[PDB]
RNA sequence: UCCGUGAUAGUUUAAUGGUCAGAAUGGGCGCUUGUCGCGUGCCAGAUCGGGGUUCAAUUCCCCGUCGCGGAGCCA
RNA sequence: AAAAGACUUCA
RNA sequence: AGCUGGAGCCCAUUACGAGUUCUAUCAGGUAAAGCCAAUGAUUAGAGGCAUUGGGGACGCAACGUCCUCGACCUAUUCUCAAACUUUAAAUAGGUAGGAUGGCGCGGCUGCUUCGGUGAGCCGUGCCAUGGAAUCGGGUGCUCCAAGUGGGCCAUUUUUGGU
RNA sequence: GCUCAACGAGAACAGAAAUCUCGUGUGGAACAAAAGGGUAAAAGCUCGUUUGAUUCUGAUUUCCAGUACGAAUACGAACCG
RNA sequence: GGAUGCGAUCAUACCAGCACUAAGGCAUCGGAUCCCGUCAGAACUCCGAAGUUAAGCGUGCUUGGGCGAGAGUAGUACAAGGAUGGGUGACCUCUUGGGAAGUCCUCGUGUUGCAUUCCC
């Protein structure tokens, strides 16, 4: 009939199709770049995961410290701003406010004094603090490096007000202030570098005002409340919740997820052996029949 | 036609050229068309097939290859007409022949001092014609299958590496006429 | 006539890589270490051109002689000519792949050391050797339901 | 007249005779050529170790 | 089988993707490239660039160079524009004007809607409207992170395009 | 034969630095002219075939066909 | 003044 | 430079060494195979398919129809490659099979670790025939010098050339 | 940041090649040059910022006498981007 | 089992055409004040109220294709060593060894680490 595409991997067949094992899984399903990813894999350092579009978005965002190892990654904390409201937040969850916190809450659990290992001298859980510039526990930021992952370096993004409270958190990621969302953005003061604008916390305040359908949950004010929150020393929650129910899930999965061929394969090969003797027409895909006697086989006998 | 002994190239001795982008200059190969006589049918008209098999692996020149094939032919012509059984060539002449060329007359030639050296100018093309190659493949129906034992017969003379004539079977003749049948 | 010598010449499969595995190299090589002393399988990644060492140095397991940044050093030895040296390359971690040469043997190092401290336990006699192949043992069937059939070569036939 | 240009033959017979030999095995083998890094831990390291070496055989 | 079969149009009804209008005769062939500005006042908004490659009939020697420009528009503003060029057109006519896609272009002259010839430099007797029209989950493909292929029931064709636009303005 | 060297309008041969080719003469067309001619205005290319490089080759390479010259011992 | 030459047979 | 001798120098069945095999584990693109796997060559049909390669016939016309010849496309088919190969031998080739080793104890650093965390190297303790096979009418090591610096041949492999 | 060679289907003019659009597209392109490898959210192609095409003096790899020299590799010590 | 983030092994994971997905999550999706961005808020960047499982995503299917695995695939082809073996040689037998690939036929069609979450 025509068609190209289809055709044209189908004849130079294995010639395309290799082309998915150029490249890996993780590429695949759009996760992973490896130009990306080989930097930072060979001192090992930890993986400060933030998304905040196309990954998840407009419900949560999830800041989460990540350390490698060859048989497949371990989170060494991970806290997500669904999990914000266990400690009071019910102004959005996609907004700066939520991610400051989120960044202060992982911080603080990351340590939690556990196991050995330590560093809370110094001031790992730095203070309740009006910011201006990068506080760490001296001299030398490590052991977190802000991985936007696929997202690009924007100032003014969600990653950037994740890495704020990272640094009012304890934690010392390495830095430049000159694609940071700044100071102000979790509202708080600003007026300098090559940023502009000194609100963010306070964005939203401007918006709504102006009428127009947003948010419920109040008014302008509402944010400073749940940002100075984060800050709070009572950490280490995240819900006990009720688990699993018997095999795995629901009689809708076991319904969708598994096989049926083997024994069933070889019905739907009868029926169509029957249907090829009963009818003549297609063998299935594309030519053939006029009796037919089974499989794909029939073809080459079936030429002269 | 002018001297060439077909011993030059008869040895499987040199690497195999089949590479026209570097084999530069190679010229006109020489049968006209392959396959003589019908060519609308196969084996389906023709149960039975006769072949002409390699004894000894030699490069068969494509001047060889030409009077081997027009003898063939002209016998099936001159003793069952012009739309006979059908005639297939089924070895082309993929080897370029290199060769000593320009011969001078000093009281040396072979020019630049006694060398002579590669850098040879092209002949001729040979076909690769290994043992047990189908050099002809003479498709037959069984009842005339002695016509066609005898074109390939006179043929056979007519080319440096030896073959034998056998009646060949592909999945028989005997195989064929159940598996088709039992499919369609 | 003096020498020259074409630096790579017949390094096409060499500095190639099959069909299948073309592409960037998965970051696990990257991330895989090694301490000094460890022994190590050199084999380039062809996505990586720069720090390459020679193409006859492929197939030889060396021992780690330091680590640095980016690259590392093996320690592996040349071949041919006269009191073969070992020689020190400068050859990527990408380049680098471990050896189960080395680490299949050491298991059975340990193995044996388990032996040691059993048979002290008997007392003494230890023997912790690896044994060479030993002679068959006899073997048995039953002649009751395999009474003989006979069976031949089969004629030639030319098929062609 | 031409010459031979090259040979590989003959140079095998002559280096299995005397030649190849082995690496010499030794503990504390050449670090001769190392990474500047190391070479100077090991330096001032030492210094102190034999100090301490002393101590723990008392 | 189409996925049709559910209730129809949230998401399957179409929309503009982008309005690509742009002009074809080349450059030294019509001008420098001051027919920017009748381009400028019409949408309403900038044209950019358009370079050439491959074989060109026509001086454009050089290939890469300005030689055309064109103005990508959307939202309503494009389909203000094509409610003029549906007027025109005949209507209930011609399968040829539609691809596969399930996008149309139409020519006709510049000077359709209320506007000066003198105030641009130039009046410029048309050039080819191009519309680009998909279904709202085209947005998979379109956008670069979770880039996926395009599925039969995501396809728009020439004759559910055509079905679509015949409710609305001709 | 080896080492060189060309070919471009009907003919004879200029030119380029990569984007682009000329002149003269012949011829074809008027005008001069009793009538032709001299004279006077008008007109007209496969840049050898051939691939390659290159954005783009008449132009810069490589091969080949033809036509030429100039060398080829102790003969 | 130097640009001026040709021009069939019976006749 | 190597081969060769001398003068020795150090130990001696301790020791390690080996034109060797095994074992176990790497590397390889030759023979061959392949071509309906990529690239390149190459034969033959057959069957499709055109909004624009060319003809004819049927038509006022058609977003018409039928034959025809080409392209292409598809499933076949045929035969090849030093400078093609997914694939892919054999004989060759490398490495390992331990006391020049492992393990315990506890020291130092300017390194490395946000952290004695780790790495390396030191003192001290524990474990023998015991780390496949086989052999070593011994081996290891250093200095110095001669001759050679035109090679030639056969089996096998192989390039040019009848 | 972007994805190409190519092809199909469309789009005043525009044909076999103009420019514009989408799909398909493992690299069939492009990376100065010879040829051969390699390479795809790049090393290509486009944009932005740039000047390490820098200072010191070794080791190392090739050719190999396991030499010089050139060129290459990866570090150090500097200073920069 | 699903999902999400990070993956490991690296085509049983891939291609083509279909089909189905509870829960909860991803996505698609609505908006353009703000940082940020273009020819165009389509991309990118930000806000996340209102929707939709159609696609993506996952999994399953179809004598499919590819890949993987096996074979009387084949003990074939080829090849080291030996012959005062056969053969004019080309080569070919045997002894002592090693041993493929495709055609073709048969069987299969992702597995699993970390963290958090979801079935009911």
């Amino acid at each position: 009939m025509s068609l190209q595409g289809g055709f044209v991997k189908t004849q130079k067949t294995h010639a395309y199709f290799k082309r998915f094992q150029v490249k890996f899984k993780r590429r695949r399903q759009g996760k992973t770049d490896y130009r990306a990813r080989i930097r930072l894999t060979n001192q090992d350092k930890n993986k400060y995961n933030t998304p905040k579009y196309r990954f998840v978005t407009n419900k949560d965002i999830t800041a989460q410290i990540v350390y490698a190892t060859i048989a497949g990654d371990i989170v060494m904390a991970a806290a997500y701003s669904h999990e914000l409201p266990r400690y009071g937040l019910e102004v959005g969850l996609t907004n700066y406010a939520a991610a400051y916190c989120t960044g202060l809450l992982l911080a603080r659990r990351v340590l939690t004094l556990r196991g050995l290992d330590q560093e809370y001298e110094g001031n790992v859980e730095a203070t309740g603090e009006d910011y201006y510039v990068e506080p760490a526990d001296e001299r030398r930021p490590f052991r977190a490096l802000l991985d936007v992952g696929l997202i690009r370096t924007t100032t003014g993004n969600r990653v950037f007000g994740a890495l704020k409270g990272a640094l009012d958190g304890g934690l010392d990621i390495p830095h430049s202030d000159k694609r940071f969302a700044g100071f102000k953005k979790d509202e708080k003061q600003l007026d300098s570098d090559i940023h502009r604008k000194y609100i963010y916390g306070g964005h939203v305040a401007d918006y709504m005002r102006s009428m127009a359908e947003e948010e419920p949950e109040k008014f302008q004010a509402h944010f400073s409340e749940y940002l100075k929150k984060g800050i709070d020393a009572d950490g280490m929650e995240s819900l006990y919740k009720k688990v699993h129910a018997a095999i795995r899930a629901d009689p809708t999965m076991a319904k969708s997820t598994k096989k049926e061929p083997a024994t069933h394969k070889r019905y739907n090969l009868k029926k169509l052996t029957y249907e090829q003797r009963k009818a003549s027409l297609v063998e299935r895909l594309n030519a053939l029949n006029s009796s037919a006697g089974a499989d794909d086989d029939d073809e080459e006998e079936d030429d002269e | 036609m002018g001297r060439r002994p077909a011993r030059c190239y008869r040895q499987i001795k040199n690497k195999p050229y089949p590479k026209s982008r570097y084999c530069r200059g190679v010229p006109d190969p020489k049968i006209r068309i392959y396959d003589v006589g019908m060519k609308k049918k196969g084996v389906d008209e023709f149960p039975y097939c006769v072949h002409l098999v390699s004894w000894e692996k030699e490069n068969v020149s494509s001047e060889a290859l030409e009077a081997a094939r027009i003898a063939c032919n002209k016998y099936m012509t001159k003793n069952a007409g012009k739309d006979a059984f059908h005639l297939r060539v089924r070895v082309h002449p993929f080897h370029v022949l290199r060769i000593n060329k320009m011969l001078s007359c000093a009281g040396a030639d072979r020019l630049q001092t006694g060398m002579r050296g590669a850098f040879g100018k092209p002949q001729g093309t040979c076909a690769r014609v290994d043992i047990g190659q189908v050099l002809l493949s003479v498709r037959c129906k069984e009842s005339n299958a002695k016509h066609a034992e005898e074109a390939l017969r006179r043929a056979k003379f007519k080319f440096p590496g030896r073959q034998k004539i056998i009646h060949s079977r592909k999945w028989g003749f005997t195989k064929f006429t159940r598996e088709e049948y039992v499919k369609l | 006539m003096p020498a020259g010598h074409g630096l790579r010449s017949r390094t096409r499969d060499l500095f190639a890589r099959p069909f299948r595995k073309k592409g960037y190299i998965p970051l696990t090589t990257y991330l895989r270490t090694y301490k000094v002393g460890e022994h190590v399988d050199v084999k380039v990644n062809g996505a990586v051109h720069k720090g390459m060492p020679h193409k006859f140095y492929h197939g030889r397991t060396g021992r780690v002689w330091n680590v640095t940044k980016r690259a590392i050093g093996v320690e592996i030895n040349k071949q041919v000519g006269n009191r073969i040296i070992k020689k020190r390359i400068h050859v990527r971690v990408e380049h680098v792949q471990p050896s189960r040469c080395n680490e299949e043997f050491l298991q059975r190092k340990l193995n044996n050391d388990k032996l040691k401290a059993e048979a002290k336990v008997r007392g003494e006699v230890i023997s912790t050797k690896r044994q060479p192949a030993g002679p068959k043992p006899g073997f048995m069937v039953e002649g009751t339901t395999i009474e003989t059939v006979t069976p031949i070569p089969y004629d030639v036939v030319n098929d062609l | 007249a031409k010459s031979k240009n090259h040979t590989a033959h003959n140079q095998s017979y002559k280096a299995h005779k005397n030649g190849i030999k082995k690496p010499k095995r030794h503990r504390q083998t050449s670090t001769k050529g190392m990474d500047p890094k190391f070479l100077r831990n090991q330096r001032y390291s030492r210094k102190h170790n034999k100090k301490s070496g002393e101590a723990e055989s008392e | 089988m189409s996925t049709e079969k559910k209730q129809l149009n949230p998401m399957r009804d179409i929309k503009v993707q982008k309005l690509v209008l742009n002009i074809s005769v080349g450059e030294s062939g019509d001008r420098l490239t001051r027919a920017s500005k009748v381009l400028e006042q019409l949408s309403g908004q900038s044209p950019v660039f358009s370079k050439a490659r491959y074989t060109v009939r026509s001086f454009g020697i050089r290939r890469n160079e300005k030689i055309a420009c064109y103005v990508t528009i959307r939202g309503e503003k494009a389909m203000q524009l094509l409610e003029s060029g549906l007027k025109v057109k005949e209507y209930e006519l011609l399968r040829r004007n539609f691809s596969d896609t399930g996008c149309f272009g139409f020519g006709i002259q510049e000077h359709i809607d209320l506007g000066m010839k003198y105030d641009p430099s130039t009046g410029i007797y048309g050039m080819d409207f191009f519309v680009v029209l998909e279904r709202a989950g085209y947005r998979v493909s379109r956008r670069r992170r979770c880039k996926a292929r395009v599925g039969i029931h995501q396809r728009v064709t020439k004759e559910d395009a055509m079905k679509w636009f015949q409710v609305k303005y001709e």
